[PDB]
């Protein structure tokens, strides 16, 4: 009634409410609403009346919300989405399906923004959503890799160890690499597997928007193996100097690495 | 800056002069003097904070301030050391006390079938058990609570609490002679466990000691005492003494994680191929074990060698299940091939990480006895990832263990009528009958 009495067009109301929602975008379901809302704001400026001789970007420059304002709003939001997606595992734990759906809709919103940049702003080279997300996933995977690589024993102890007395806080240098024993690496491999599987199983189905460009399980395997492989390569070089573990242990590690590689990487 | 050095030099030289004589005052006739010296030390810290603040506190020069903050931490640590040195002069008395508490608790057993001086109430037995230490504690803690400043008292009490908890753990709950009397070979006695009644009594003596050390808030916070790792460790050891056979066995498999990372001084090896099947027909777990061969068996014997390979599964809930298989024997063959495939069932409930294969090579000997050549452990946690594994298990002479394996084992050996415990204890207590290639391994 305020809007109808005072001539405020529906698209202004929407771009305003989208601006409100953009502050609360972390909140459950909001990214779906925002994605939908932006697909509508998009459809409004993009498609409405082909009988016009004006670009979608110029018709959008005739927005009473302000083109600039909405462009900036979308950029800030896109950045906030990039940040949260750069910790997607932590910020959208697999133990919450709804947070996985918010993750999905967070990406669907990022797509809707990129699509709005492409269609309404008529931008010639918007940062491709699939790529933006892939980078976020890489950033998260790096931070994940660091996390597991710092917390290896706690994580492994808890998740796989059949004797409870071994589940606890073994030293940071064994929740990280040791020259005396390979056990960190064995445990790290199983955690890398657990992460790759979580990515394959939870996050890849969740993030199916760009199936031909984004497979989270592939990216997880690639990054996790890469990080692991650099580290493992330095570590094996280091073990090759010291030779403190037995021949057999490196053979067992070799079998595990072979298996890991051949299962997920080959 | 110049003056902060003066302060530091003087006050550390005080702290030092005191610290040097401190132990000489920690003798039983002068208990007050250590308390007073601790209070002096602490009074230095207090007067130093005053003096730091009088020197402008936050507005003091950075190196002068740094000097005095350093000094305050050093002095704090002196007070901690003095508190420890003080608490330590009570250690022999705490040990004597706790040994007496142990002499009293030996007279309490599983008393629902014992006379009313030991089926005396759980409370009265706890009080009797406690009496040696409560003569010490009541008097001393009430004296210290007076003559120690509250910072001094708390530090003294933490050092005494730890000392009591550890002494009780060592002297009462895990007495080294219970290695001898049913972990070890020394006596065919049932050892007598900590019986439910002596588990109680102790758990109540401990709540009383905790209340004593709490002293209605005058001593240590209930929160420090409950979170006390010393207490938690003591409670853990106690919890083991009543735990069910399967739970003890699960605990063994989950804790003995190192029984799956290289035998030291091997006596041969066994090639196995193993397939965990999260049984595609049931969602139980079944364990196929293809015994391929053995090799390098250190058993060039005084006769016809006739090796066969026993395979055993180990873990919880196996009473209803075939725990053992064996290959055929092979005549005169230190590298016998078998190619024999066995199929254990695990439980449905307990995951593969609750289980381990134990692979034993034995010489078949009619008229005599089938000599253990060697033993290997494979942890099925590994196979929980691997699904199927080819592996050459090195064979040992005995399985290598930690304190908790050895504690669980000495606990299970007291369950000397439980058939699962009997067979578990027997199975872990199997070692290579030494001969034809050697007695004791490495871990």
């Amino acid at each position: 009634e305020f809007a109808m009495r005072y001539g405020v067009e529906s698209i202004y109301q929407a771009m305003t409410h989208f601006a409100c929602l953009s502050s609360k975008y972390m909140c459950p379901g909001v990214p779906a609403v925002m994605s939908t809302l932006l697909a509508n704001i998009n459809a409004y400026y993009a498609h409405t009346t082909a009988s016009t001789n004006v670009s979608a970007s110029d018709r959008f420059a005739a927005s009473n919300f302000g083109k600039e304002r909405f462009v900036k709003l979308l950029d800030q939001l896109h950045n906030s989405l990039r940040i949260d997606l750069s910790m997607y595992r932590n910020n959208f734990p697999a133990s919450s399906p709804e947070r996985l759906q918010d993750l999905k809709s967070t990406v669907d919103l990022l797509t809707s923004i990129t699509f709005f940049r492409m269609k309404v702003q008529e931008l010639q080279s918007p940062p491709r959503a699939s790529q933006v997300v892939k980078d976020c996933v890489k950033a998260c995977l790096n931070s994940t890799y660091e996390y597991i690589f710092n917390n290896c024993h706690e994580l492994y102890g808890r998740e796989y160890q059949t004797d409870p007395a071994k589940k606890g806080e073994v030293p940071p240098e064994e929740q990280g690499p040791s020259i005396k024993n390979l056990d960190f690496w064995s445990k790290l491999i199983t955690l890398i597997v657990s992460i790759i599987e979580e990515d394959k199983n939870s996050y890849t189905p969740c993030l199916n928007q760009f199936p031909q460009e984004l497979n989270v399980g592939k990216i997880s395997a690639e990054v996790m193996w890469s990080l692991f492989a650099q580290d493992m390569k330095y570590a094996m070089e280091e073990h090759d100097k010291h030779r403190l573990c037995k021949s057999a242990d490196y053979m067992n590690l070799h079998f595990k690495v072979k298996w890991l590689y051949n299962e997920y990487v080959a | 800056r110049r003056f902060a050095k003066t302060i530091s030099n003087v006050l550390l030289q005080y702290a030092d002069i005191v610290s040097k004589d401190f132990a000489s005052y920690c003798s039983k006739e002068k208990e007050k003097v250590p308390c007073i010296l601790m209070n002096n030390t602490q009074q230095l810290r207090v007067q130093l904070e005053k003096m730091f603040e009088a020197m402008g506190g936050k507005e003091l020069d950075a190196e002068a301030s740094g000097t005095l903050k350093e000094l305050q931490v050093k002095l704090n640590n002196v007070l901690d050391e003095l508190s420890h040195v003080f608490a330590t002069s009570f250690q022999p008395h705490i040990e004597e006390c706790v040994r007496q508490m142990g002499d009293i608790l030996s007279q309490v057993k599983g008393t629902g079938n014992v006379p009313a001086s030991a089926c005396s109430s759980v409370a009265q037995d706890a009080d009797n058990v406690l009496q040696p230490i409560m003569d010490l504690l009541d008097s001393n803690l009430t004296l210290f609570a007076k003559i120690c400043e509250k910072t001094v008292l708390k530090r003294v009490l933490k050092e005494l609490w730890k000392l009591v908890m550890n002494t009780m753990e060592r002297t009462i709950v895990l007495p080294p002679e219970f290695l001898s009397k049913l972990k070890d070979h020394m006596v065919r006695e049932e050892a007598k466990s900590l019986t439910p009644k002596q588990c109680a009594v102790v758990e109540l003596a401990l709540d009383t000691i905790k209340q004593y050390f709490h002293a209605g808030g005058v001593g240590l916070k209930k929160t420090f005492l409950e979170k006390s790792p010393d207490l938690q460790s003591l409670r853990y050891a106690l919890s083991l003494y009543t735990q069910a056979t399967d739970l003890l066995i699960k605990t063994f498999v989950q804790t003995q994680s190192a029984q799956g990372s290289g035998v030291e001084d091997p006596v041969g090896e066994v090639s196995v191929h193993v397939e965990l099947f999260t049984h595609p027909g049931t969602g139980e777990q079944k364990v196929t074990v293809k015994v391929v061969a053995a090799n390098d068996l250190k058993w060039q014997t005084s006769g016809i060698f006739r090796p066969f390979i026993e395979v055993n599964i180990v873990g919880p809930q196996l009473s209803d299940k075939k725990r053992k298989f064996a290959t055929k024997s092979k005549n005169n063959s230190w590298a016998p091939k078998y190619n024999e495939s066995f199929q254990f069932s695990l439980s449905a409930d307990a995951g593969p990480e609750c289980y381990e294969l134990q692979v034993c090579v034995k010489d078949y000997c009619f008229a005599r006895e089938d000599r253990t050549v060697g033993l290997a452990v494979l942890q099925l946690r590994e196979l929980a990832q691997r699904g199927s594994a080819a592996c050459w298990l090195p064979l040992g002479r005995r399985i290598h263990m930690d304190d908790t394996g050895l504690t669980v084992l000495r606990i299970l050996s007291q369950r000397s009528n439980d058939e699962v415990a009997k067979e578990f204890v027997k199975l872990k207590s199997d070692t290579r009958s030494a001969e034809e290639g050697g007695a004791a391994p490495a871990p």
